[PDB]
């Protein structure tokens, strides 16, 4: 659950992305696949050697959904539908993934915008992040 | 025992340009801040009330440096990590009964601090590398568990 | 994140309940503290030898929350407030605990209410505590 | 484990109840059914579609029966659990990858289906010896990853 205070912390960092967005993702992407090779498995089909056009393109989707709940924050089971019927129903992704994919977002953020990943910031993007992990690791409908 | 002989060259050098003084308390203060339970562990400590009331807390910042020593102990025993931490383990295990989940969170948040201070400097290569040191630091002190 | 399923399978599960209210929430209470000694801790001021009447009273209030809790599935947040305050900002309890408590309260269930716990009522109750345990443990004020 | 003699007279007494031909493929069951992730490690186990379609398959029920079976093993030899689960361990952790967190999770929904099939007579106490006895075997299959 989160705060108002966390709301604003998240769009305002996540504004700051910018149009870094894609950019993002796939370095997020990239450190997972790379920190807990495990996670591969879930992509058996793709290329994800280092630079790859793939997972570049990968990146850009997730990021711009990070956009499309940021923008939803107060109405993300409805705004991430979608990508939890991919996720909990299809892919049946273990919720821990979540927890490292989300922890490489962060650690891609702080070694990118430094100002910006303040104590505060920090932790109310995790939250926010544990959020959306949530969502789509779950079977609502 | 696990860890490469590149990964530990990765860790050892990028080790060598930690500050050793403002990390640990970098580390532990962003722990109480962005999993608060963690701070009732902390109630001598003084005010642990908001993001500045801990990062600017003396004994937060003087705790995290004994925290970064115990760290810097691992790294120079990567292949030990489990005597290394032998005694610390039964003190968060048997003493404070620390859940060891809490271990592996103020592990990444040490890697999180590590990204924010170098980077660039901190590519996905080093990271990988400093996540196993990490989880092989957790793992120790959760030994007792086991 | 509760389908409505899941709500649906909570309200007719606890429903049963009825007047057992304090009796369960009691059994569950009993039940963590002697599996999961650690949880005494955060009840140094309590009488919690067996058959203790705090604790009975406590597995009341305990009982008598989550009641409310169903009766407010769909605004928890707001319905939780009051309790987030206590478990989040006053007492800090860590979110390992819940989940003990938690799967204790399943046990409480599946002791008593056999034909109530079935399946997938067991899948919908357990996302359901992990919800209620979400709320009480964040700070969203 | 440490079981007191008390406890392990009350474990054993109700283990000897236990419906061997069931119990394995409830508890098994459970676990695809309430954590639906798990089931990406039984591709080969046929229809999991749905819960009935889980708790009524054929191969669910044969394999929850051999986990049922490395339990019972597990309380014949609570003395030496790491090396009694030392080839299950080696297959779970270095083969099939398995997070820690679903050994406990399997362990504990084995405990809601003893609850469920003893009610009563699976009292706080009994639950608590077990929780020792199911914790205890989870850490044992995670220690190849230690
Ligand atoms: C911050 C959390 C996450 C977000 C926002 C996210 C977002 C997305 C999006 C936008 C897609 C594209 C859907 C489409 O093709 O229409 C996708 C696909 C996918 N995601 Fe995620 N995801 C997240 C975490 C994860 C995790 C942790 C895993 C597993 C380690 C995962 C595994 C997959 C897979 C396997 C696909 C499908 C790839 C394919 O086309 O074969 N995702 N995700
Ligand atoms: C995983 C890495 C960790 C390392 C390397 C570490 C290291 C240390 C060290 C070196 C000490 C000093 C021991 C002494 O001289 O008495 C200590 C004490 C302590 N640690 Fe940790 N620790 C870790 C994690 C944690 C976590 C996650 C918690 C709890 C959330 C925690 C809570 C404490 C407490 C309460 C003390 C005693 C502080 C006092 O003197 O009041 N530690 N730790
Ligand atoms: C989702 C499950 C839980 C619910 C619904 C719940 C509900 C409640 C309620 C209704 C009260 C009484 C508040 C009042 O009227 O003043 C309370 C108090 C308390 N709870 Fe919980 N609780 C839960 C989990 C936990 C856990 C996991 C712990 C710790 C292991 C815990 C520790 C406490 C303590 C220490 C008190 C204060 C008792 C006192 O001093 O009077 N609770 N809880
Ligand atoms: C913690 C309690 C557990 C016990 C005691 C247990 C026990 C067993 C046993 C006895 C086998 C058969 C090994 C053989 O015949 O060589 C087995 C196989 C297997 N287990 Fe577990 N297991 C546990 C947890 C898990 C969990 C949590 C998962 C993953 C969600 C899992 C996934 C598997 C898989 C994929 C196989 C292979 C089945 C096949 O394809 O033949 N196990 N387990
Ligand atoms: C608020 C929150 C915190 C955590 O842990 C830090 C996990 C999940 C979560 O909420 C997810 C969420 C968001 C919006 C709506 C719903 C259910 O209606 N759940
Ligand atoms: C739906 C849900 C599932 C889990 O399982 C890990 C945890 C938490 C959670 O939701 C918490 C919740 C409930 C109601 C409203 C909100 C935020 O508005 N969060």
């Amino acid at each position: 659950v989160l705060s108002p205070a966390d709301k604003t912390n998240v769009k305002a960092a996540w504004g700051k992305v910018g149009a870094h967005a894609g950019e993002y993702g796939a370095e997020a992407l990239e450190r997972m696949f790379l920190s807990f090779p495990t996670t591969k498995t879930y992509f058996p089909h793709f290329d994800l050697s280092h630079g790859s056009a793939q997972v570049k393109g990968h990146g850009k989707k997730v990021a711009d959904a990070l956009t499309n709940a940021v923008a939803h924050v107060d109405d993300m089971p409805n705004a991430l539908s979608a990508l939890s019927d991919l996720h909990a129903h299809k892919l049946r992704v273990d919720p821990v993934n979540f927890k490292l994919l989300s922890h490489c977002l962060l650690v891609t953020l702080a070694a990118h915008l430094p100002a910006e990943f303040t104590p505060a910031v920090h932790a109310s993007l995790d939250k926010f992040l544990a959020s959306v992990s949530t969502v789509l690791t779950s079977k609502y409908r | 025992v696990h860890l490469t002989p590149e990964e530990k060259s990765a860790v050892t050098a990028l080790w060598g340009k930690v500050n050793v003084d403002e990390v640990g308390g970098e580390a532990l203060g962003r722990l109480l801040v962005v999993y608060p339970w963690t701070q009732r562990f902390f109630e001598s400590f003084g005010d642990l009330s908001t993001p500045d009331a801990v990062m600017g807390n003396p004994k937060v910042k003087a705790h995290g440096k004994k925290v970064l020593g115990a760290f810097s102990d691992g790294l120079a025993h990567l292949d030990n990590l489990k005597g290394t931490f032998a005694t610390l383990s039964e003190l968060h295990c048997d003493k404070l009964h620390v859940d060891p989940e809490n271990f592996r969170l103020l592990g990444n948040v040490l890697v999180c601090v590590l990204a924010h201070h170098f980077g660039k400097e901190f590519t996905p290569p080093v990271q990988a590398a400093y996540q196993k040191v990490v989880a092989g630091v957790a793992n120790a002190l959760a030994h007792k568990y086991h």
